Order: structure tokens, then sequence, then C-alpha cells
């Protein structure tokens, strides 16, 4: 009753950054370790929303620096995600667990590298953050940095792992794959022509299939990138790859109306009689999707 | 800046209500929490308010708010989900469980005041009583997926396709094939995207202080595939 009412007001005041309210509520008996029904504490909210002075007063009066909500998040996770450098430093100075894991397995380093906060990455590393930590999906902070295009952070993290310079341009294995079976070439196939070329020159497996059976050529045909399709075929892509996919690249091109891709696939040996898992040929799908030019070409291809 | 977008610049409260019927077993689920599209992040907790859930919790994850996906700045013009807000969108799915029954769902996702609400009707049929779903043989965990998004210009909406992988307690995997379409509720113009994908990560957990049948869900989703 009275206490959880005060605790709730303190949660709201900490979230809102109301320093004077926080003082008054604490003086009137609001528990600094008040937690709502999902484990969120005033320190979580002050840290998340960037209210440094409140963070400091809560810690001064005994707030648990490593309190975890139901999702496994500590105040450091939230401050690292949000980019609040000074709060991150205050939390670490007060004994925050630098390698705490949220329920996905993210450490604060994962989240700061994901969200693009370089100075926080460096601070975490200086407080003992584990650069090799993997979350439950096998991702390191380096992987997440590169996944979100945070090249400067990726460069820093590779060096801290002992992998030398150059990490801003990707890891050391062109054929590394994640839990969905995606290689760098799968990622590049969505329009990054220069990277597709570089990866293939550096030994990328052109026919790698993901967990759903999709090769880079499928993804390039789905996303409509003619020049990438051409390059993949030039480096030996299987024009008729299916294998658990349940369709070929030619099926995708016929659905989405990519005439030049259809023609390139045919010129490279695509099979016009291939049936998807509903028994449809590319010609059937062009008809179904009202793609007249493509249907004509496929009907001419016999 | 844009209209629907601007509703998601910060933390948004979420309410989920699911009315279900699988092989005649009726149930209701309620969820609440918060989403922050800046990070593609959901923190939610769900309760089966009717009692014991008659299907495994992981099978309901996809049914239980893609407007919270992080669309990076260079892809803002491809974010159908937020562009339909606040009036929202209808999300319909058929989910085929390989060698088992199927779910059909219809949801309305929209703002009610300052809360984003997902209200769902689910019907499940043709499930085997000794299958992985009604037999509760699915592990309490969740995998990462790629969600494929295409415009349906003819219908002023999008089509979405993906395969969900459910780990089985014996070590196999139960495939749940998802066919999805979304259509705006309002008559205002929406964004119709070029083909792209979402990458998803989720973790399911339990609240040690919760006596009801329940699921704690942490979720991160990011859009990609446009250069």
């Amino acid at each position: 009753g009275p206490g959880s009412d005060l605790g709730k007001k303190l949660l709201e005041a900490a979230r809102a950054g109301q320093d004077d309210e926080v003082r008054i509520l604490m003086a009137n008996g609001a528990d600094v370790n008040a937690a709502d029904d999902v484990g969120v504490t005033p320190l979580h909210l002050a840290a998340q929303r960037g209210h440094l002075e409140i963070v400091e007063v809560l810690l001064k009066y005994g707030a648990d620096v490593n309190a975890a909500d139901l999702w496994g998040q500590t105040p450091l996770h939230l401050a690292a995600t949000a980019g609040h450098l000074e709060i991150v430093e205050v939390l670490l100075k007060n004994g925050a667990d630098v390698n705490a894991r949220d329920n996905i397995g993210h450490t604060p380093l994962h989240l700061a590298a994901w969200a693009g906060h370089l100075e926080i990455v460096e601070v975490l590393l200086k407080y003992g953050a584990d650069v090799n930590a993997q979350d439950k999906f096998g991702k390191t902070p380096f992987d997440l940095a590169i996944d979100n295009g945070n090249e400067d952070i990726a460069e820093v993290l590779q060096k801290a792992a002992g992998g030398g310079s150059g990490g801003g341009s990707g890891g050391g294995d062109v054929n590394a794959y994640d839990e969905v079976g995606w290689t760098p070439l799968h990622r590049a196939a969505w329009g990054h022509l220069e990277l597709v070329e570089k990866l293939l020159k550096n030994g990328a497996d052109v026919n790698a299939a993901d967990i759903d059976g999709y090769t880079p050529l499928h993804l390039a045909a789905f996303s409509g990138h003619l020049e990438i399709v051409e390059v993949l075929l030039k480096y030996g892509a299987d024009v008729n790859a299916d294998d658990q996919a349940g369709f070929t690249p030619l099926h995708l091109a016929a659905i989405f109306g990519h005439l030049e891709i259809v023609e390139v696939l045919l010129k490279n040996g695509a099979d016009v009689n291939a049936q998807d898992k509903f028994g449809k040929t590319p010609f059937d799908l062009a008809i179904d999707n009202g793609n007249e030019d493509i249907a004509e070409v496929l009907q001419k291809a016999a | 800046v844009s209209k629907g977008e601007e509703l998601f610049t910060g933390v948004v409260p979420i309410l989920v209500e699911l009315d279900g019927d699988v092989n005649g077993h009726k149930f209701s689920v309620s969820g609440e929490g918060e989403g922050d599209a800046t990070y593609g992040k959901l923190t939610l907790k769900f309760i089966c308010t009717t009692g014991k859930l008659p299907v495994p919790w992981p099978t309901l994850v996809t049914t239980l708010v893609q407007c919270f996906s992080r669309y990076p700045d260079h892809m803002k013009q491809h974010d159908f989900f937020k562009s339909a807000m606040p009036e929202g969108y209808v999300q319909e799915r058929t989910i085929f469980f390989k060698d088992d029954g199927n779910y059909k769902t219809r949801a309305e996702v929209k703002f009610e005041g300052d809360t984003l609400v997902n209200r769902i009707e689910l019907k499940g049929i043709d499930f085997k009583e000794d299958g992985n779903i009604l037999g509760h043989k699915l592990e309490y965990n969740y995998n990462s997926h790629n969600v494929y998004i295409m415009a349906d210009k003819q219908k002023n909406g999008i089509k979405v396709n993906f395969k969900i992988r459910h780990n089985i307690e014996d070590g196999s995997v139960q495939l749940a094939d998802h066919y999805q379409q979304n259509t705006p509720i309002g008559d205002g113009p929406v964004l119709l995207p070029d083909n792209h994908y979402l990458s998803t990560q989720s973790a399911l957990s339990k609240d040690p202080n919760e006596k009801r049948d329940h699921m704690v869900l942490l979720e991160f989703v990011t859009a990609a595939g446009i250069t």
C-alpha cells in the first residue's frame, strides 16, 4: 500500500528526471530498491533515460547496481544501449557487472557495439568486458557492430580480440555463417555489388545455402539486383539451385517481374520446367502475377 | 520526419489480447509491456488468463507488432507498419505446422490512446492429439529467423512469408510455415516497400513470482536488405 505507492512515485520520478521529487520521496521513505511487477527499479529508469544525478543519489543510498528485470537487463545494459557515457562510468565505478547477460545473452558490450556507442565500447573494454562473448545466437559484439554498419567499433573490437587491424571491413572468414546459415555473401546479395565482387574474389562460396535453402542467387533474384545476379553466375552460381528452398531463382524472378534477370537466368541454363512446392513453373507464376513480358519469354524458351 | 513514424520515436506501451480456439480448446492470452522501435526492442509478458494454455507458448510468439521493427534511416521509406499508424493495420496469417494442423489468425494492430494494441482472433484445426503441439513436445525456447516482406501494390498492403523453426524435445525441429498479409485500416496513404527482410531474435523466460501460465519475451527485430 503506502510503500509501493511511494515506490511507484519514485519509479516515475526517476524515469522523468525529477531530481527534487526523488529527494523528497526518498526522504519520505520511498525504497531506493523499489521494483515493479516486472523487476524494474528506479536505477534502471534513471540509467535508461540519462538522468545522471538521480543515478548517483540512488547509488549513494544503496540501490542495487546489478538488479535485473524480468528480461535480464541491468541498469548498465540500458545505459550502454542508450549511449549514456557518464552513467556507464558511474555504474562501473559502483561495481556494475561488466559482463552481465540479458535473456538473449547480450552483454553491455554487445549492446553498445550494436547501438553504435564507441566511447562506451572502449570504457567497457577497460573495465574487463569480454570481447569474445557470444549471445544465444552465437553473435559477438564484433558481429553485431558489423551487422549494423558500425565500422569504427568493429575495428576496435577485432584488435581487442587479438585479430589485428582491418576489422572495419569484416572478419577473417569469408565463409563464416550465423545461425540462419547466412554468409557475408548472403548479406551482400541485397544490392552491395562491390562487396559481392570482393567477397567472391576472396574465396566466398557462391552456392552456400541458408537454413531455409536460399543461396545468394535466390536473394539477389528476390531483391531484384541484375548486376549481382550476373556476377554470381559468372563465379559459378548454380542457376537452378533449389534443394529445400522449394523454388529456383527463376521462379522468384518470374513472380516479381524482373525481366532482365529472367533473361540472364535463361541464358545461363535456367530450367523452365522446374516446379516449386505447389507444382508451379516460372511460366505459371508469371501468368499468376500478370507479368506479360516474362511469360512471353518463358513461353518462347519452350 | 513522417506521421506514423513520429509515434515511435520513443518508448511505447503495448497491450496484446488473444482469443483462441485450437481443436475446440478455447483460451485467452493477455500481454503487456513496452516497445522501442529505435532499438527494435520489445519487453513483454503474457498470461494465459483462462488457465493452462492448450498449446506450447512458442507456437504463439509470432501471433502475439512489427511496427516496432527497427527500420534504419536509409530504409524509412519502406516501413509499411508504422506508415499505417495510428489507424493501424489488419494482419492475417495462415500458419501450417508441418505434418500437423494449422493456425489461422486475424489481428488488428493500432493505437488506442497512447498504447499500441494488438487484438487477435486465432483458430486452430486438424491438430494431432499426439503431435508436437497438442502433445507439448516443443522446447521452451526460440530461434532467430529471416522475415521476407513484399509489397502487394494491387491490395495497398504487403505480403510476408517466413519459416519458423521450433526445437522439439527429442532434438528434431518442427517447421511452422507462415503466410501473412497486412492491409491498412485507414484510407490514408501508406508506404509500399521494395522487397526486403527482417532479422529477428527472441528469448523466452519465466517470472519466478508468477503462478499463472505465462511467457516472458525479449525480442529484437531489425529491417535490412535495401542499400
